[PDB]
RNA sequence: CAUCCAAAAUCGAGUAACAAUUGGAGGACAAGUCUGGUGCCAGCACCCGCGGUAAUUCCAGCUCCAAAAGCGUAUAUUAAUGC
RNA sequence: GAAGAUGAUUAGAGACCAUUGUAGUCCACACUGCAAACGAUGACACCCAUGAAUUGGGGA
């Protein structure tokens, strides 16, 4: 339980002190490992150059082939796997191009039916590939 | 509806003109057994009717299985008289006319005190009180004037029921299901008259049943 | 042992009280737990109550009317002020009403009704429905 | 007796049944709460009318303390003689 | 750098948005009393809580305490100003029964067409911002301009006004 | 910004082309018993789950919904948490 | 009686079973402190009702 006691205070800030290293919500923000493990530094987003387009099967429940994207990143030199997040939009994904990488959702648990990919690329060649995919805009080649 | 033959002692005297309010069946604890003892004395317009749950059951049997239907009803007066059916019937239908029925009979009456403010008539429950059903218990806590029904959309049609129009709530344990949540709301409700406070005690005198008085009528009655 | 004299004779009448036993014994006696029956007496909530003396510490014994719902203990007295009878009044009591705590202050032993009466706050002491 | 207004105006719907017994309020809910009513008797054995009322609460049949109870109201109101 | 300026909001979103419950008593709102977006309807809200918190610190307070004397005056003095609340009114309680709709009603954009000077209040809305109202001599053009209780019976029309 | 289109003398809307968008409609969560196309593919999906030719969830159209000159997305942090 | 050996059982079998057999099982003096070391119920203190027995002391 607890101590009521007038003088008690010490004990209590002690076990509260001792018993969030307990909670991986605490950790998570006080650590500084946690902060050098995510990619981008924790920062919202990273830019970083496409290696290789890479074919990424699915798991079992629903048998998919998805459309995925080997990248490289700049700030940090680690190499990351991120999803494309269009219909038909891998062919303006092309080698060597310049992209953007973000998060997507949870980003402590992998998305369902892409195993290890936490990861989707909005922007490519700082382009919206939304406005691509939905026409607005037309891809650079310039 | 159909033409009603009472079989109760209660239902004969509010057939009549002898009892004419809840009040007084209520005073001098009887049990309500008929639906239509409800209906005779407070008038449609004033009773409402909502289902707060629909959902199906399933019995296990070899091969393919039977399936049922549980739902609830919530009944009352906003002047302060709730009453919470559940029932069970093997489809959709029966189960709702089921439940309308045990919910009349469930019927408890609601005191409504003040939060220390002394206005009008009643808009805040007398004192703190809980209720239980499951691991969830409900804490009621009254709130000052204005303050509107404070709770989850579930609750916050059981209190508009009970006539409860200020209220500051909270819950605890598995409050997401739903049928345990809503007898657990009740139970507190009721719990408003099982508590003794200072005003009112005096040693209020009592008097005779409704039936001791009429039972020369309800002899005949029987006849 | 026992750390708290008020914790030991108030869980004999809230436990009597909840059976309906319409007198109860209580183990020791001191000069507080006198001032806190007192109180409930004058408002009425107890008949009476006896010390008795065995010249080494009294047995008090009282005679509940069942007007009573609990009485509790606020074991580590805690420092209760002017705005801050506000704060327990509520957090503890079921009511605003009827609810009473009873504080210690330099004055006496006295509600809190009285005690902003005479504006002073204190350390807090017991309460009751 | 019971909740009133500013105005000194009553506010509830009713005010329930005292148990002689324990002073605790009988509810609805309570249908084990009985209302024992005996008829007094005078001199000659000429029965006064139903007269005097106690009511029991349903917490005193859960273990039976029923009986005991309506002895000390009973033998108070001189009804049953003790020797 | 070195700007002093204040910023606040005056409006914020309830919690939970798809309610059903709260839709209803929205749209009922907006649709009848002509107002342009949901935005206006919370702007009130949070003014109104606003008034309602102080309402019920002052409220718990014992008698002859000073925050009760004072800005206890202050609150209902401000009611009765604006005709949310008669002269009737004392308690700080009746403070606390005011409601959403009550302060709508005291807008420009009802109040002109209420009093006559319109065939509805989307029509009093244009009205206003036409610049063809007056509210006592001087122009406003601002439909949640709030009119006092002595300066409804006023309002006439602008003298840059072809329909005055 | 405001005040004005003469004080003798100074402009101007009718598809009011001076034309509102961004996300949603299986559940959670406000809104489709739709129509075409695709057929465990393409893709959607924070989560539960959709797609194997009978798709209320995909790809299009219409219809309706929420907020609104603002609306989505990412990350951190606080409430939600008596986790 | 772990290990080992031999015979069965079995598709396969130091298996489970059978015949054997070393460490160990015992004692003294040293270590080890690892158990479902369980009542899966921490320690001290107060209040709390129904019936019939048992184990020690004391009382008539």
């Amino acid at each position: 339980t607890k101590a009521n006691g007038q003088h008690a205070a010490r004990k209590l800030v002690r076990l509260r002190r001792k018993n969030r290293w307990a909670d991986k919500g605490w950790k998570k923000s006080h650590t500084f490992v946690a902060q050098k493990a995510n990619p981008f530094g924790g920062s919202s987003h990273a830019k970083g150059i496409v290696l290789e387009k890479i074919g990424v099967g699915a798991k079992q429940p629903n048998s998919a082939i998805r459309k995925c994207v080997r990248v490289q990143l700049i700030k940090n030199d680690k190499k990351i796997i991120a999803f494309v997040p269009n219909d038909g939009c891998l062919h303006f994904i092309e080698e060597n191009d310049e992209v953007l990488v973000s998060g997507f959702g949870r980003s402590g648990h992998a998305v369902g039916d892409i195993p290890g990919v936490r990861f989707k690329i909005v922007k490519v060649s700082n382009v919206g590939l939304y406005a691509l995919y939905r026409q607005k805009k037309e891809k650079p080649r310039n | 509806k159909e033409e009603w033959v009472p079989c109760t002692k209660l239902g004969r005297l509010v057939k009549e003109q002898k009892i004419t309010s809840l009040e007084e069946i209520f005073l001098f604890s009887m049990p309500i057994k008929e639906h239509q003892i409800v209906d005779q004395l407070i008038k449609e317009s004033d009773m409402r009717d909502e289902l707060m749950l629909i959902v199906p059951v399933q019995k296990a049997t070899s091969a393919g299985q039977r399936t049922r239907f549980k739902a609830f009803n919530i009944v009352g007066d906003g002047n302060g008289h709730i009453g919470v059916g559940a029932r069970v019937g093997k489809e959709v239908s029966l189960a709702i006319r089921a439940s309308m029925i045990a919910a009349k009979l469930n019927v408890v009456p609601i005191r409504r005190g003040y939060w220390g403010n002394k206005i009008g008539e009643p808009h805040t429950i007398p004192m703190k009180v809980t209720g239980k059903c499951g691991s969830v218990s409900v804490r009621l806590i009254p709130a000052p004037r204005g303050a509107g029904i404070v709770a989850a959309p579930v609750p916050k049609k059981i209190l508009e029921f009970a006539g409860v129009e200020d209220v500051y709530t909270s819950s605890c344990g598995n409050t997401r299901t739903r049928g345990n949540f809503i007898m657990a709301t009740f139970y507190a409700l009721r719990k408003t008259y099982g508590f003794l406070t200072p005003d009112l005690w005096a040693e209020t005198e009592v008097s005779r049943d409704p039936t001791d008085e009429h039972s020369d009528f309800l002899t005949m009655g029987s006849k | 042992t026992m750390m708290s004299v008020l914790a030991n004779a108030l869980r004999c009448i809230a436990s009597a009280e909840r059976r309906g036993k319409r007198q109860v014994l209580i183990r020791p006696s001191s000069k507080v737990v006198v001032k806190f029956l007192q109180v409930m007496q004058k408002h009425g909530y107890i008949g009476e109550f006896e010390i008795i003396d065995d010249h080494r510490a009294g047995k008090i014994v009282v005679n509940l009317n069942g007007r009573l719902n609990k009485c509790g203990a606020i074991c580590p007295r805690f420092d209760c002020t002017t705005p801050d009878f506000e704060k327990w009044v509520k957090n503890i009591l079921p009511s605003r009403q009827f609810g009473f705590v009873v504080l210690t202050t330099s004055l006496g032993i006295m509600d809190h009704e009285e005690a902003r009466a005479r504006n002073t706050g204190g350390k807090v002491l017991g309460f009751f429905y | 007796i019971g909740t009133y207004n500013e105005e000194g105006v009553n506010v509830d719907l009713y005010i329930p049944r005292k148990c002689h017994a324990t002073n605790n309020l009988i509810t609805s809910y309570d249908h084990s709460a009985v209302q024992i009513a005996i008829a007094n008797v005078d001199a000659n054995g000429v029965l006064n009318g139903t007269t005097t009322t106690f009511c029991i609460a349903g917490y005193l049949r859960r273990q039976a303390e029923s009986d005991h109870a309506i002895n000390h109201l009973a033998i108070s109101k001189g009804i049953i003689r003790i020797k | 750098m070195r700007n002093y300026n204040n910023f606040n909001r005056v409006w914020k979103a309830p919690r939970r948005p798809f309610e059903k419950e709260r839709l209803d008593r929205e749209m009922k709102l907006c649709g009848q009393y002509g107002l342009r977006c949901k935005r206006e309807i919370w702007r009130v809200n949070m003014t109104l809580s606003k008034m309602r918190r102080t309402a019920r610190l002052l409220l718990t307070l014992p008698e002859n305490h000073p925050r009760r004397q004072l800005e206890g005056s202050a609150i209902m003095r401000r009611c009765h100003d604006y005709g949310f609340l008669e002269e009737e009114k004392d308690k700080l309680d009746y403070v606390l029964s005011l409601t959403v709709p009550d302060i709508l009603e005291r807008r420009l954009q009802t109040v002109v067409f209420k009093h006559g000077l319109a065939k509805s209040v989307h029509h009093a809305r244009v009205l206003i911002l036409q610049r063809h109202i007056a509210v006592a001599k001087q122009i406003v053009t601002i439909p949640s301009f709030i009119v006092r209780v002595s300066s409804e019976h006023h309002i006439a029309f602008a003298d840059a006004s072809p329909f005055g």
